[PDB]
RNA sequence: UUGGCGGAAAGGCCUUGGGUGCUUGCUGGCGAAUUGCAAUGUCAUUUUGCGUGGGGAUAAAUCAUUUGUAUACGACUUAGA
RNA sequence: GCGUUGGAUUGUUCACCCACUAAUAGGGAACGUGAGCUGGGUUUAGACCGUCGUGAGACAGGUUAGUUUUACCCUACUGAU
RNA sequence: CUAUCUAGCGAAACCACAGCCAAGGGAACGGGCUUGGCAGAAUCAGCGGGGAAAGAAGACCCUGUUGAGCUUGACUCUAGU
RNA sequence: AGAACUGGUACGGACAAGGGGAAUCUGACUGUCUAAUUAAAACAUAGCAUUGCGAUGGUCAGAAAGUGAUGUUGACGCAAU
RNA sequence: GUGAACAGCCUCUAGUUGAUAGAAUAAUGUAGAUAAGGGAAGUCGGCAAAAUAGAUCCGUAACUUCGGGAUAAGGAUUGGC
RNA sequence: GCCCUGAAAAUGGAUGGCGCUCAAGCGUGUUACCUAUACUCUACCGUCAGGGUUGAUAUGAUGCCCUGACGAGUAGGCAGGCGUGGAGGUCAGUGACGAAGCCUAGACCGUAAGGUCGGGUCGAACGGCCUCUAGUGCAGAUCUUGGUGGUAGUAGCAAAUAUUCAAAUGAGAACUUUGAAGACUGAAGUGGGGAAAGGUUCCACGUCAACAGCAGUUGGACGUGGGUUAGUCGAUCCUAAGA
RNA sequence: AGAACUGGCGAUGCGGGAUGAACCGAACGUAGAGUUAAGGUGCCGGAAUACACGCUCAUCAGACACCACAAAAGGUGUUAG
RNA sequence: GUCGAAUUUGGGUAUAGGGGCGAAAGACUAAUCGAACCAUCUAGUAGCUGGUUCCUGCCGAAGUUUCCCUCAGGAUAGCAG
RNA sequence: AUAUUGGCGAGAGACCGAUAGCGAACAAGUACAGUGAUGGAAAGAUGAAAAGAACUUUGAAAAGAGAGUGAAAAAGUACGUGAAAUUGUUGAAAGGGAAGGGCAUUUGAUCAGA
């Protein structure tokens, strides 16, 4: 007989299976549509989630009850040191999809990216690309021949870039290498841009700008094996329930004589690839710029790092992207920030945000002071010093 | 005498056996198959490593619902274990066979385990007590182990 | 051997010059038999191995230890001359 | 495609009313769903009443009390090698 | 504290043969049969849809010229009086 | 029993240790039973009432007895409801 | 010793240190707990749990068989010096 | 007439499927072609029927031979055979130079029940034929007894707060001994004694195959011994309900 | 659910109706050859994408009896009267 | 729940199977109670359920008639050898 | 003259041959269960003869490997033979959600007949 009371089903069937993502770096599965009148530019960037903080800003939203008023908002800080271009991949289109014709690598590859090609780096002879770098021996004739093949073919061009983890406080020491599509015209000059940028860094300010809506692609925080109650949000069975209550009571009718794919079951929760869209960039901060955490209203010469460091991450020393809200993944995780796939004009996009203040009190507790100078000024002289 | 079927030269061979050994037959079968065909010194070193939990015995037949480990990867399995009792009995028989080979005058550097078989000895019977005043068997599954090491030749 | 074109799975298509073999385009000389009256009467290409010469290259992965962005165990993510 | 509710009384299905709501549609899946639960009802054995029966006892009549067992297998499903 | 993994120890239930579905027809609800869908070793933790799962020659109902407990001016008797 | 002082107003500092009220049905109460699904309103109870019997008796045993229980009793008693 | 106390809790004499262990810390459990705001809307049903609790002082209703109800209800205080 | 509307149900699914549109659809007509254990012919087996042939070397007249027809089958009937234990006769049968039994993707005969042979194993009896006889043939009976699996190295070995260090012993120590430490029972005990019951479990020495659901060098285990002393403590005596 | 006559199934395989006790065909010793039955001949699949005259276009077409359904009523759809 | 008397309990003792004992549940009477356990009668009877052991050959059914305390059975006739 | 599943002593069998035959071929009405009345098993076979494996060696030991006894250890007291279920090893082969089977043939292996 019928359900006897209607409720929406628990969970989203479009995010199945709730399995572990095949990699810790979430794949960009779609790049922005190419507009071949614009200049050559990356369609995405790689960074590392440092943590969240809170900001204060004046809302600009005519008709809102908080128009021209002050709003406190949560923001995520992504440490984004410049990415090193080390290669270029040419993609020809086929009745069976896109297909890489060939990849041309830079002549010199840093140990950071070379480590990515090794499970046991410390005991290897580090032969990676040693014969390939000899393709640049005298004239680079083979390299230019491969780039000419890419120009003569390869309707889609992507550069191979890798992160500089040595510039992050992470202990990993092994860079993350990803393909970023080159948008902008003239596949020939796509290839020229990649070749000219071989072994060179590209900064996040040349890819992303203030107020820009971006998407965040990351593997979510893993939670291991999870029961239905938290994995899917099903109702807790009554206290009286024999054999446990954190379950789904009826996992199926008699017919079909099978547990159906749509019934909530216990399994892995988290560590899933997610692409969340429409996160507004609140800051494109630079590492060399002291007063990173300062605004035109605060003026406290302080960086973005909270007092005591970003918990479980460290100190922000590089370029960083501050997006509004939250993004998938946990601290220290590699995240891919990509340009939006459509032109959002909704007045939530297109808003020019000006930060009034950036919280830098410690996240290791109920942080009371923005700076050690403010802490000393409040507390006066302590016994140890100050 | 009268071991299992062997196809090796008895003049270049030395045998060892143990009967009614109170060690798990299934575990001992897996342990014996782990070193069937190996050189003698390689097998002995491997057994000491198994005891030390550095390498494992792949469990190929008697392995239902046992458990998975990364030390089964060198044998192309996920299910491997460290059956210390079986390993100790097999090591006793291996050193006995090595001693018999020395007494025969065999080249200890050419010895490999050319035959090793475990079969079920008669079960030693105990009783276990069950709910509602019931009694079930609590039997052991002891093993007959036999092996012969031979000089490798061409 | 010359040059070109071909990326949809190109792995092929075209082309240059010289060398060399055959030519049934035409006219001759010699041979074939006994596989016994037929017997697929063995002529193809698919992998692999070994030996003889010649050219070329001179690593990794796993276990163990370690990390916790991971994790029931496997697995994952890290580090280590 | 999408949703189709919160409650008072009743074991109840049904019903009825209060109330919100965009709306409070009807149904199936062994009258879906008890090795998923619960056990209020029904439907063992205790007991009371009313009517019936000489009686033992009967009662789609009422009332109160009344043990809800097992998965480690195969498949399916969820995840994992 | 288990479950989990390990060393040691080590049962039981159950078991025609076994184990992917959809429809068909069929003893009118198939794991096998027909027609289709399909289909790739070996597996681990969970799970309770299914195996019309297990537990017991249904206790309800009916049948038997099968009983037994109980009752009564049933039939036939009997202690006692 | 009281007073001053004292403290992050804590102090039966752990331990130990009634929730309460307005009512209805029902059994007066304390007590008792279905050991292993029913503790109840069921049974018992004190109280009330009825019955039989003066011993060659009432009630009840025993196959029978020169046999028994009440009865080491006697109606303010025993026996049956 | 605390305390009303053979309560609970700690200790002396005496006795034992026996329950298969090691490593992890998923789900679901068993046992023990906490929880913003609401406060029975859950459910057949406040099931379970919570709340109350010792002592001293004050105060204590209906009804009553005058004996009770009664720790009714409802309040206050409590350490140390 | 065909087609369309009428024409709504529950897992996803059925002209059998694919698919088919001057059809591979519908109505109709003509041929060709495909194939049943049916029909036709032949062979072989058996059954039944009708016959021929005791005139000899001629042993199978229940034989040999000729002719025709037929052959489905539960329950059931009958017939002819196969096999087993034992019995009378016979083969002056087989056999320690290897009987019986058993094993044998080796061989032969029979439609079959079965029979025969080779090889291996083995060790003391056994078989062919004519008859006699029966406790004479198994897949089942939730059959009986015994044995053995998969499940499965699985469920599990999680109540009673709790163990740790070192040395000794030993082949071997998480578990034995000693020392050190940490704990608990907390006198209504995890203490000290007894009644019932047990019966040597007491104690010493030796000692670990089994048992102590891990282990074990330890033990209420195993092996060998030692040990229970009464005029006064009980029984014994008395009577109780009662026998 | 119950009768009549016959033929079947039970008791029966075989070819066909995909599948199916009973329908169609045909009943069965072991084989060979030929021909057929019913049913079929695009492919599955053995066998003419045969020949001939027409009808039908369905945004739910139709596609062989038993048999696995469809009606009344309608349509300048189209065809013939 | 109850916890100083219809209290709890040891030992002794009595009551024994259509019997005991029952503050009464058909309760208890050695895991046995709406009639204990043991042995024998007894291989109790069963129109009911299950099973019923080698081959081949030939023939080959009935579920209908009448009667029955008969309707899951038999006799009888029929069908069969 | 008749009876005789008891007792004592004898002779026999178309009987049974260790799941049979008495329950008991054996320390069987035993071990064991029950308070009790009662209930009540399982269990025979080295070899002619222990000749029951001296001695060496590895092992803490059990045992192993040798040596030896024996007609045989393919008879080692876990003992005649030594089936099947089930199992190990070796060898061969096959294997996309069972396996097994029928007809026919390929291939491999194997084999009788003239
Ligand atoms: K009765
Ligand atoms: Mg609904
Ligand atoms: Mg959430
Ligand atoms: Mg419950
Ligand atoms: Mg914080
Ligand atoms: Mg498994
Ligand atoms: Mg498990
Ligand atoms: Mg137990
Ligand atoms: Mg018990
Ligand atoms: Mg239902
Ligand atoms: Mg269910
Ligand atoms: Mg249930
Ligand atoms: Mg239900
Ligand atoms: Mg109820
Ligand atoms: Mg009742
Ligand atoms: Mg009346
Ligand atoms: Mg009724
Ligand atoms: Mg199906
Ligand atoms: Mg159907
Ligand atoms: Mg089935
Ligand atoms: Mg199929
Ligand atoms: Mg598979
Ligand atoms: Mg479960
Ligand atoms: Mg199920
Ligand atoms: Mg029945
Ligand atoms: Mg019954
Ligand atoms: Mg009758
Ligand atoms: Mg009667
Ligand atoms: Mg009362
Ligand atoms: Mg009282
Ligand atoms: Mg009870
Ligand atoms: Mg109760
Ligand atoms: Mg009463
Ligand atoms: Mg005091
Ligand atoms: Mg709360
Ligand atoms: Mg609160
Ligand atoms: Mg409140
Ligand atoms: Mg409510
Ligand atoms: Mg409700
Ligand atoms: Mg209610
Ligand atoms: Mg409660
Ligand atoms: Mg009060
Ligand atoms: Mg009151
Ligand atoms: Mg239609
Ligand atoms: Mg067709
Ligand atoms: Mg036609
Ligand atoms: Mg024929
Ligand atoms: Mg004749
Ligand atoms: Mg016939
Ligand atoms: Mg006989
Ligand atoms: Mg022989
Ligand atoms: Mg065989
Ligand atoms: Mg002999
Ligand atoms: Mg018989
Ligand atoms: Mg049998
Ligand atoms: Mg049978
Ligand atoms: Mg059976
Ligand atoms: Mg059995
Ligand atoms: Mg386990
Ligand atoms: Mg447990
Ligand atoms: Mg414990
Ligand atoms: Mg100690
Ligand atoms: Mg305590
Ligand atoms: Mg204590
Ligand atoms: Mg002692
Ligand atoms: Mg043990
Ligand atoms: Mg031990
Ligand atoms: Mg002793
Ligand atoms: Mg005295
Ligand atoms: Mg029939
Ligand atoms: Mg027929
Ligand atoms: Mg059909
Ligand atoms: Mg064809
Ligand atoms: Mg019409
Ligand atoms: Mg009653
Ligand atoms: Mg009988
Ligand atoms: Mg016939
Ligand atoms: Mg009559
Ligand atoms: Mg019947
Ligand atoms: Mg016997
Ligand atoms: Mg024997
Ligand atoms: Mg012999
Ligand atoms: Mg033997
Ligand atoms: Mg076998």
């Amino acid at each position: 007989s019928h359900r006897k009371y209607e409720a929406p089903r628990h969970g989203h069937l479009g995010f199945l299976p709730r399995k572990r993502a095949a990699s810790i770096r979430a794949r960009v599965k779609a790049f922005p549509k190419d507009d071949r009148s614009k200049p050559v530019a990356l369609t995405s960037f790689l960074g590392y989630k440092a943590g969240m903080t809170t900001i204060v800003r004046d809302l600009d939203r005519p008709g809102s009850k908080f128009h021209k008023r002050e709003v406190v908002e949560a923001v995520t800080v992504v440490d984004t040191p410049p990415v090193v271009v080390v290669g270029v991949v040419g993609y020809v289109e086929t009745p069976r999809g896109l297909r890489s014709l060939t990849t041309v690598w830079a002549e010199h590859l840093s140990d950071e990216v070379k480590r990515r090609f090794y499970k046991n780096w410390y005991k290897s002879k580090k032969k990676a690309f040693t014969k390939y770098s000899a393709k640049y021996a005298q004239d680079g004739a083979g390299i230019e021949r491969e780039l000419a093949r890419i120009k003569k073919y390869a309707s889609v061009v992507r550069v191979l870039v890798h992160t500089q983890i040595r510039k992050t406080p992470l202990a990993q020491k092994k860079a993350h290498l990803a393909e970023i599509q080159l948008n902008g015209g003239s596949i020939s000059e796509k290839v020229d841009w990649a070749r000219e940028h071989f072994e060179k860094t590209v900064a996040v300010d040349s890819v992303f700008e203030q107020n820009e809506m971006i998407d965040a692609i990351a593997v979510t925080k893993g939670h291991g094996f999870e029961g239905v109650t938290h994995r899917w949000g099903t109702k807790k069975l009554p206290r009286k329930t024999h054999r446990g209550l954190r379950k789904v009571a009826c996992i199926g009718a008699w017919h079909p004589a099978h547990v159906m794919w749509s019934v909530a079951r216990a399994g892995q929760r988290g560590y899933h690839s997610r692409t969340s869209i429409n996160h507004k960039i609140y800051r494109v901060g630079k590492g060399d710029d002291e007063a990173n955490g300062a605004t035109s209203f605060d003026r406290t010469k302080k960086t973005i790092t909270p007092m005591g460091g970003f918990v479980h991450y460290g100190e922000i020393k590089n370029d960083f992207i501050m997006v509004k809200g939250c993004i998938p993944g946990n601290r220290k995780r590699i995240v891919t920030l990509r340009k939006s796939l459509y032109t959002n004009t909704s007045r939530k996009a297109l808003e020019e945000v000006s930060l009034k203040w950036i919280d830098t009190a410690s996240k290791f507790g109920k942080g009371r002071f923005q700076t050690p100078a403010e802490k000393h000024a409040f507390m006066g002289t302590l016994k140890k010093d100050l | 005498a009268r071991y299992g079927a062997t196809s090796t030269n008895p003049a270049k061979s030395a045998s060892a056996r143990g009967s009614y050994l109170r060690v798990s037959f299934k575990n001992t079968r897996e342990t014996a198959q782990a070193i069937n065909g190996w050189e003698l010194t390689k097998a002995q070193k491997y057994l000491e490593q198994v005891l030390d939990h550095q390498r494992a015995i792949p469990f190929r037949r008697f392995n239902s619902s046992i458990g998975r480990t990364a030390q089964g990867k060198e044998f192309g399995v996920t299910k491997a274990r460290w059956p210390a009792k079986s390993v100790k009995f097999v090591q006793g028989l291996l050193q006995n066979a090595a001693a018999n080979a020395e007494a025969k005058g065999l080249d200890a550097t050419k010895l490999y385990v050319s035959h090793i078989q475990v079969n079920q000895a008669p079960k030693q019977r105990r009783r276990t007590y069950r709910a509602h005043g019931r009694i079930n068997k609590y039997e052991s599954s002891p093993s007959h182990i036999e092996l012969v090491v031979t000089e490798k030749e061409e």
